[PDB]
């Protein structure tokens, strides 16, 4: 039923093989015409004498949910402990899923995709070398702030923006289990669109491609602590897991490597790997 | 009975196509096109539905199949923009919705061979020949004139990458079959009929900005015949809109 | 108001073990992934025909 | 937020005939325009405004 | 000049103007269009990223 | 009650005209326009009916009423030939049928006087200034721009005889009242509304060749006002097609 | 003494999932925010009239 009710299930199993005998009939079950665009429904019992077999195999790791629902790394971002004079004391990331190769290829197998998402974020810190690198420092808290489209943007590590009166934020101290949020569905359409063939302007111009639809705000990252007598570099690795997925219209898998994350550009590659001869053992 | 399943008559509007060799008719994803319901409406204004006036078989341009030719594509609904009252309604309305009956016609005698894939790819976003470049409109469509594929990787500035084997979008051509398709294999049938329903992620859309699907005709087995047995064999693509309805009326224009 | 449902378990030589789940949040989004549901229907892809084709009869006749 | 993907069209006002006045009366006059949301309206995705800011705590 | 005064609110009409003359024009896009930006509706809107609904402009 | 009979709201399509001074509404010959029946059909093909898309108030050009001006006429359906999708359907179809709501708008202050006859004359065949001559198209209509009457008998070559008092067709102007008419007498009302139904001797006709009726606006009492009380008072004619249906679809053209 | 109530869930193509809540403190102040309650009444602001006005009739007559 509902795909947000996870305790409600269903059960089905792979088809069995029924025993058949020799024939000398006037019916051909293995002749068909490909032209039709119809895939043949031949089963082994149609061209061999088969025994009776019972299958208890069940397709269960090829469900869309089980396939997509594992936490993939989408991006990592780096930022030092600094002052207002530094321009690396905070950093930000424009949300997109096209940066990594692996997850991108998985998603792009479906034209339209509708899901809720669990965002987990692993922040790791390291001591930078300095003369005073044996300076003592206590534990560092980090702040992750989500800025929805068209909101105020930080210009420095310290300004009014960071007050977060209606922006979701996570404060996470080091040495604890990774920060995790769940996000509902959030499109203005009825599904996320992994491909858009069209233009941003009615005069057939501007931006071509998927870029036009994507717009999801940005994550601003900073340290909450005041600077110590030496810099500490932190790198936050962002993990995404699509749960409660529903998918429409399957597409061929990608073959050529990606080049850009704002368009589908590619340069042509060989169809498949060469082999020695047309007859090969 | 007296029936044969090789003869078919499709009558829609004031236009009838007959064919005496065909193999069935593929209804895209099992669903027959129909009007928008009142559970999926977003627009508040009363739709116009021109029925018979805008549903009927529009014969688009026909290209010649030759031994060396690599393939052709057209982009819908963009292609139909000069076709009669369909064109006019599309020009004066912000939102449009419609399904389509695609009927590709070709024929030859018994002493010819060759096999074309006929496939309707929804949402075909295409690359660019220069991979730092960006494609522009004129190399994406020529309206109702077919855009040709190429078999040579190099292409002009704002050229679209259109090397046959990667389908112009970076996927192995041999897998295109996952989308609604037929084959016109010369010896059996001589026409394809794909009834493509409206597929989009939103109930209605602007007909100019968005391109719903691309009709790709790719020759997998080259046209061949023995000497002195005719040398001209065209391929004519005829398409009919179904259940077309339009919301949002304002002055004509693009911008 | 707890919910009880059956765990995935393989076949056995010639059964049912339950687990308990309770939701603790007010938004359906917060619920666990729906990993049990094995329903499918190849029909739409494997045979997108208008006229039914009988396997044993010739495709074109 | 302004975005090219979604636009809401153009509202314009035109003289359908003309403003006619009698003998001794002012030639120029004024109209005023009220705006409000109808009974079906909704908003989603709560976020901070950009119309207020500070550089330090108020005192 | 007129924006820091009461002038801002009053649209000037005049007698003996040819028919089919545009009084004013602006594109609708509340909460990003200057005309409706700081009105009651506008102010409420700017705390949200998505709107939907119908708007009614009462000309007096 | 709370009703007054001086306020009226006509909404048709996506177009609403309001008026706060009017005197009733004249339904031409007692009959409200409606679609052709199956007892009066002649054409066999299925009609298109564009409903909301082609029924709505088209504001045509507005001329200025002055003290000396003699009157104006427009010819329907010819006038509507550039109006949106009405124009387009009329251009692509051999046969058309429709009724019309004619709404003439004018206004003035209390210190003006003057009275115009607003009359819809069906089948107004008009003379020629030269009585051995023959009138041609360009002096019969200027499309949506008003054709002026004249108060001087002499006129150019292929001029239409248009001396006011004989209505441009050889009948005393004072008897024009037999056809559906109203009067905008400045002091009482300030608008006229005539709902003219389709009247012809044949069920549908070609929209270009035949001109169903002529809207004549003749000032019987001249516009007058005392000094310094405005000098510009236009008359705007707005017309909406009703129940428009078209048979016989073919390529666009006149010839 | 547990309380059961329905979670927010969107519409579906042509349902109810519950969650459980129990209070653990002695002061009503300690309870979770009341985020479910969508009741409203524009009346007080949009029409603060003494005499009822019918939409279809003229405002002043
Ligand atoms: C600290 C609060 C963080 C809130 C983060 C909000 C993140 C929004 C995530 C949007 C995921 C969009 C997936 C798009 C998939 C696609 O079409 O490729």
């Amino acid at each position: 039923g509902d795909v947000q009710n996870a305790v409600e299930g269903a059960m089905v199993r792979v088809a069995d093989t029924v025993q058949t005998s020799a024939t000398n009939s006037e019916r051909v079950p293995n002749l068909t015409a490909v032209e039709t665009g119809h895939t043949s429904q031949a089963v082994p019992g149609d061209t061999m004498q088969t025994r009776h077999v019972i299958n208890n195999h069940v397709r269960s790791e090829s469900t869309i949910e089980n396939f997509l629902a594992r936490s993939a790394c989408v991006f990592y971002l780096e930022y030092k402990t600094g002052t207002k004079e530094d321009s690396n004391s905070f950093n930000n990331w424009v949300i997109t899923t096209r940066r990594v190769a692996q997850l991108r290829r998985k998603l792009e197998m479906f034209t339209y995709l509708r899901f809720d998402m669990e965002i987990t974020v692993v922040i790791t810190s390291s001591q930078d070398q300095s003369t005073s690198q044996n300076q003592n420092a206590p534990v560092l808290t980090h702040q992750i702030m989500y800025v929805p489209p068209g909101g105020p943007i930080p210009v420095s590590v310290d300004d009014y923006s960071w007050q977060t009166s209606t922006n979701p934020s996570i404060f996470w101290t080091e040495g604890n289990a990774p920060a995790r949020m769940s996000i509902p569905f959030i499109s203005i359409g009825n599904a996320y669109s992994n491909f858009y063939d069209g233009w941003s302007h009615f005069s057939q111009a501007g931006v071509y491609g998927f870029t036009t639809l994507n717009n999801m705000g940005q994550l601003f990252f900073r340290h909450v602590n005041k600077p110590n007598p030496a810099a500490i570099t932190s790198v936050a690795r962002i993990y995404f897991k699509p749960k409660h997925v529903r998918a429409w219209v399957p597409r061929p898998p990608r073959l050529c490597p990606y080049i850009n994350s704002t368009n589908v550009n590619f340069e042509p590659k060989p169809v498949t790997e060469v082999r020695t001869n047309i007859i090969t053992t | 009975c007296g029936y044969s399943d090789r003869v078919r008559s499709i009558t829609l509007g004031n236009s009838t196509i007959t064919t005496q060799e065909c193999a069935n008719v593929v209804v895209g994803y099992g669903e027959w096109p129909e009007y928008l319901s009142d559970n999926e409406a977003t627009a508040e204004d009363q739709p116009t539905q021109p029925d018979v006036a805008t549903c009927r078989f529009y014969t688009l341009d026909s290209v010649q199949w030759e031994n060396g030719s690599p393939g052709w594509w057209w982009k819908f609904p963009d292609a139909l923009r000069d076709m009669g009252l369909f064109g006019q309604n599309m020009y004066y309305h912000y939102l449009g919705r419609a399904g389509y009956t695609i009927h590709v016609q070709c024929n030859a005698s018994k002493f010819h061979q060759g096999c074309i894939l006929v496939v309707c790819v929804p949402e075909a976003e295409m690359g660019s020949a220069q991979t730092s470049g960006v494609v522009n409109y004129e190399h994406i469509s020529k309206g109702e004139i077919a855009s040709r594929f190429t078999t040579t990787t190099t292409a002009e500035d704002h050229g679209v990458q259109a090397a046959v084997w990667n389908a112009g979008m970076g996927v192995g051509v041999g897998n295109l079959t996952i989308f609604p398709h037929q084959w016109i294999n010369l010896r059996t049938n001589n026409s394809a009929t794909i009834v493509m329903p409206y597929v989009n992620s939103v109930p209605m859309d602007n007909m100019y900005r968005h391109h719903n699907f691309t009709l790709m005709i790719i020759p997998f087995v080259p046209l061949d015949f023995s000497a002195g047995a005719s040398t001209y064999v065209p391929i004519t693509v005829t398409v009919a809109p179904m259940c077309a309805e339009y919301n949002g009326l304002r002055l004509a224009g693009h911008q | 108001g707890a919910q009880v449902s059956t765990q995935k378990t393989g076949a056995h030589e010639t059964s049912i073990i339950h687990y308990t789940n309770i939701n603790y949040y007010k938004d359906a989004a917060s619920n666990s992934a729906n990993r049990q549901d094995f329903t499918q229907d190849p029909g739409k892809f494997t045979e997108p025909m208008k006229d039914v084709m009988i396997k044993t009869l010739p495709a074109l006749n | 937020e302004k975005d090219p993907y979604t636009n809401a069209g153009f509202v314009t006002c035109w003289y359908q005939t003309s403003v006619v006045s009698p003998a001794s009366n002012q030639p120029k006059c004024y109209m005023m325009c009220m705006v409000s949301a109808c009974n079906d309206f909704s908003v989603r995705m709560l976020r901070d405004t950009k119309f207020i800011e500070q550089t330090s705590f108020y005192q | 000049a007129k924006v820091s005064s009461m002038e801002a609110y009053r649209v000037e009409l005049s007698t003996n103007t040819n028919a089919g003359t545009q009084v004013f024009g602006f594109q609708l896009n509340p909460g990003a269009e200057s005309v409706m930006n700081r009105t009651l509706m506008g102010e409420i809107l700017n705390y949200y990223a998505h709107w939907s609904g119908s708007i009614k402009i009462t000309f007096v």
